[PDB]
């Protein structure tokens, strides 16, 4: 979408993978943010961000 | 009593964008974007205080040869420059064995 | 790819999901089963069986 529109996809993409937040081992911050990510995942707020930024 | 944490992020143009007043703002104000407002929402739910920072290596970066000693973005976690990463970074066991990861937020 | 060959895919994948073997809540064999799954994955037999069948 960033003009000039001189690039294009071809083919049905290659694979499926996830992106996620990360945290070093034993760090206390891990699960209290993971539960917040779960909250957002079930509330669907991410759809607002996707709309806003693509 | 008080506590604060340092966050790692990257200026990937879909995910983080440099605000025009880039001369003097702090990283909590320098930036906007999908990662930025996701992080803001996470801190809104979790309540913890934080500061955003760019990855100091500014890149993903490779494994150290024959050692797999970590790149900048991972080392800033493992070596205490930061305590959480919120970035477009691929989930894999070769990383999960070293550090924990959330549930994925997107599939791509 | 079967004999009639009279139908075809169109487009790419709409989303992504995955399969897992399932059992009732708290089934104590589930972790032995999870280990078996992990070993058969590491042994690449998940490739073997599909390469046989497809």
């Amino acid at each position: 979408q960033r003009k000039p529109c001189d690039t294009m996809k071809v083919g049905g993409n290659l694979d499926s993978k996830g992106y996620g937040i990360a945290t070093p081992k034993g760090s206390s911050l891990g699960t209290p943010v993971n539960l917040a990510v779960l909250k957002l995942s079930e509330q669907g707020v991410l759809d607002k961000l996707k709309n806003k930024w693509w | 009593e008080q506590k604060t944490v340092v966050v790692t992020t990257i200026l990937e143009s879909p995910y983080v964008m440099m605000k025009k007043n880039h001369e003097m703002l702090e990283g909590n104000e320098r930036y906007e974007g999908y990662c930025v407002d996701l992080a803001a929402e996470i801190a809104k739910h979790c309540g913890f205080k934080y500061k955003l920072t760019i990855v100091g290596d500014g890149k993903y970066g490779a494994r150290d040869a024959d050692t797999k000693i970590w790149n900048g973005m991972v080392g800033e976690l493992v070596y205490g420059k930061a305590d959480i990463a919120i970035a477009p970074l691929t989930i894999t066991l070769v990383r999960e064995e070293v550090i924990d990861f959330s549930k994925p937020f997107m599939s791509l």
